[PDB]
């Protein structure tokens, strides 16, 4: 099954009352770590992280995050100066990796300014893709440090994947479980002469689910309306797909196929 | 958790020396080499984090992440290369684990050896064993109240001339028996 | 890069001491290390940025202050002989960033200051046998009976420091190898040509800078206070 | 500067049935910047026993949160999620479609 590890950073200049800096880590859809400029402490966000990582992990990363917080503030200040921007602006970072089912891996590192792509790292050419002339100025300064580029490529391809495999083992009872979906089909005449069919699923984990409507055994040409995959609040998810009308709903979840004939 | 590099290495001037460093760490974020001259601060030499060899003048730094191995290669060795070389590996939490350092000794190429033991008088006297080949080792005194220093290389730059020497002294003692605990050349000159 | 003070210090057991460190490279991270023979550098305390500090591997007997973004001081609350060491301050830009080290601070912690002595310095003139045999003349300088081992020897020819033709022992020898508080000796050589030594107007001076006691240190012994001082011996060339 | 207004989805944990204990969720997502106010309402009045996730981060740089409360739906009771954000001039009250 595909899994990922990602760390986010959010910096806000001149915030209301709201932390100046927040950093959160995730394994798949699960928060694992948190740090902000108010607590000034890195803490676990999953009990399987708290039980498997000794206090020295949290103590050391608290210090590193206090340094990264200070760097983020300065970087956001320089971006505002380059853009000639006043007031409150946001700066974001996302770093991470994925370990695919076939054992292959992906790695990514990206920055955003005011919630829009700003700089995207290409670990295969060791270069930063810039969206505008300010991002280009930063790209030139960052690409001048060859050692840092190589360090980032190593971290994405080796370190990130080793951390992800370690955290996957810690959280295996959560992350590697399967809760099959409970699926139902509801039929109703809506506007006169228009029948809608809803295929609804709930109680499933992992959130990844494939739902479609088929006619006489073939895919439709008519429009399918898709419901978002939503958290139900108990660690499981729900989703739906609907059509207007031999129809059958097809659901695939974690290597199991299901057909509901109407 | 662990890093190893040889305690000491000796190579000849003009030649090549490879300083090995092996490490076993909990994760890896890079391998550094530092040079530290005697009585001075360490100074950065190189950083490797991906696999390969990086050349910087007469010095090259190699890394194999799968073997947890690095080497620092010094070519066309000069007397000024005599120093300690420190390797340090950065672990998964960006902490450094330091090797105990390698002291590198460069043997000068002595073109015309003229081994001799001379008596020098005060401006109480000293015995000077000088102009012997780099293969000769000077042993410590062992005897009571006799002080013998280890071999030192001096470089007379304008004359492009280098020479080895050791000093022996005492208030007890003659230059004829000062270096008796050392294996000295058969043709060592003892002036009368 | 990184400025640290003092270069040398003698302390009595139980005395307080602060080492200073400043960097003007705009680095967030600063470090204090101790270096001891036979082992890798050991981190005492570090400061990932202004406003935070944390223990290293060997924090006991020490404390630190990250005074501002530039300065990071190291304090020895109650000096112990185990703290005799060479201390290095360093700074880094973080992540893959290398360290920039300060010049180093040599601290010696003694039970008492009664065995502290400056060196005696003597210059031994070249052998007539060496001059006639090689057409070269070697001067030898001996700095003896000093304690602790806090000396810097230099050669001055006609009032100018020389490096060519010089070799000074990298380590001093112990004059009483069986004693825990052995005093030290150090030799250096200066080699010149026969004709250069033979010039009666050439002046040779071996200078030994000793780092001993400060003005504030109490001294109650009959002998002269062994303060930080320069001890030198000279020789003129002879025909 | 591009500001993104929140998507607001109100739904029950399990298929709803009047008189049967359940959980009412309000999933607030796709908004930027991060400051936001979320309340769950029962007949226009704020519910006090309301749990919520920490602010969460999406890969498209927007944010999301989950607010929820334990409840027993009834034909007479109207449930809603009230959200305020810089993109809204007034709080937006999103009613539960009663599943
Ligand atoms: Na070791
Ligand atoms: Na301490
Ligand atoms: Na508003």
């Amino acid at each position: 099954r595909t899994h990922s590890l990602r760390y986010f950073r959010l910096g806000v200049s001149d915030p209301i009352h709201v932390p100046e800096f927040i950093s959160v880590g995730y394994v798949d859809s699960h928060p694992i770590t948190t740090y902000d400029s108010v607590t000034r402490q890195k803490e676990p966000r999953a009990p399987w992280m708290a039980e498997n990582l000794a206090p020295d992990h949290w103590e050391r990363y608290t210090q590193l995050l206090r340094g990264w917080q200070q760097m983020f503030k300065v970087e956001l200040k320089r971006l505002q100066r380059h853009y000639n921007h006043s007031g409150s602006h946001t700066y974001q970072r996302m770093i991470g990796c994925e370990l695919l089912e076939d054992g292959s891996t992906t790695g990514f590192l990206q920055y955003a300014y005011d919630g829009q792509d700003f700089l995207i790292f290409n670990k295969d050419t060791l270069s930063w893709l810039a969206v505008d002339n300010v991002a280009h100025t930063i790209k030139q300064a960052w690409e001048a440090n060859q050692h840092e580029l190589l360090y980032q490529k190593n971290w994405l391809e080796e370190e990130c994947i080793a951390w992800l495999k370690r955290f996957l083992e810690y959280g295996k009872d959560t992350l590697q479980r399967t809760e099959p979906p409970l699926v139902r089909v509801n039929r109703k005449e809506t506007f006169p002469g228009v029948t809608a069919l809803f295929c609804k699923a709930h109680g499933f984990y992992p959130p990844e689910i494939y739902m479609t409507w088929m006619k006489n055994g073939e895919e439709i040409v008519q429009e399918i309306d898709y419901g978002d995959i939503l958290p139900s609040g108990d660690g499981t998810y729900q989703a739906w797909a609907s059509i207007e009308l031999l129809y059958s709903c097809h659901v695939e979840h974690s290597g199991v196929h299901m057909v509901l004939q109407v | 958790q662990n890093i190893d590099q040889p305690t000491e290495m000796t190579a000849t001037e003009g030649a090549i020396v490879q300083i090995n460093c092996t490490y076993q760490t909990s994760g890896f974020n890079g391998l550094f080499w530092y040079q530290q001259h005697a009585g001075e601060a360490p100074t950065f030499l190189s950083y490797n984090v991906l696999d390969g060899l990086e050349e910087k003048g007469r010095f090259s730094s190699f890394l194999s992440r799968s073997k947890g191995y690095s080497y620092l290669l010094l070519k066309e060795l000069q007397m000024k290369d005599s120093a300690s070389y420190l390797c340090a590996a950065m672990d998964s939490n960006y902490q450094l684990i330091w090797g105990a350092g390698t002291k590198l000794i460069i043997k000068p190429d002595i073109q015309n050896p003229d081994p001799a033991v001379y008596q020098l008088r005060d401006s109480k006297s000293v015995c000077l064993f000088t102009d012997f080949d780099s293969q000769t080792n000077v042993s410590q005194s062992k005897d009571s109240d006799v002080y013998i220093t280890d071999k030192c290389v001096l470089d007379m730059r304008s004359m492009d001339f280098k020479s080895n020497s050791a000093v022996a002294w005492s208030n007890k003692f003659a230059c004829a028996n000062a270096f008796n605990n050392s294996i000295i050349p058969e043709d060592t000159f003892f002036p009368s | 890069g990184v400025t640290q003070t003092p270069k040398f210090q003698v302390l009595k057991t139980g005395q307080s001491m602060t080492l200073q460190c400043a960097q003007d490279m705009n680095h967030n991270s600063m470090y204090w290390y101790r270096q001891d023979p036979g082992m890798g550098l050991r981190l005492i305390y570090y400061s990932a940025s202004e406003g935070t500090t944390d223990k290293g591997e060997v924090p006991n007997g020490y404390n630190v202050s990250r005074l501002n973004k530039r300065e990071f001081s190291l304090r020895l609350e109650s000096a112990a002989p185990s703290q005799t060491s060479v201390y290095f301050c360093a700074s880094s830009g973080g992540d893959s960033g290398e360290l920039f080290f300060g010049e180093g601070s040599r601290l010696t912690v003694l039970e008492d200051l009664k065995n502290v002595f400056p060196p005696e310095v003597a210059v031994f003139e070249p052998s007539e046998a060496e001059i006639s045999h090689t057409q070269k003349a070697t001067l030898v300088c001996l700095a003896t009976g000093f304690y602790p081992d806090h000396v810097e020897l230099s050669w001055w020819v006609n009032g100018k420091e020389v490096h060519s033709g010089v070799c000074t022992d990298p380590q001093p020898l112990k004059e009483q190898p069986a004693l825990n508080d052995s005093r030290y000796a150090l030799s250096s050589r200066l080699r010149v040509s026969a004709t250069f030594w033979q010039n009666p107007r050439n002046h040779f001076r071996c200078q030994v800078q000793f780092y001993g006691l400060s003005e504030n240190d109490e001294w109650t012994q009959d002998r002269a206070k062994p303060v930080t001082q320069i001890v030198s011996a000279e020789a003129w060339g002879r025909a | 500067m591009i500001q993104r207004t929140p998507k607001i989805q109100v739904y029950s944990r399990h298929p709803a049935e009047n008189g049967k204990s359940n959980f009412l969720n309000c999933y607030v997502s796709g908004f930027h910047p991060s400051d936001i106010e979320v309340d769950l309402l029962k007949n226009g009045e704020r519910i006090e026993k309301v749990e919520h996730s920490d602010l969460s981060f999406s890969k498209d740089w927007s944010f999301y949160l989950l607010y929820y409360t334990e409840f027993t739906p009834t034909e007479k009771d109207e449930y809603a999620c009230r959200v305020n954000h810089v993109t809204l001039s007034q709080p937006k009250i999103v009613k539960w479609d009663r599943d």
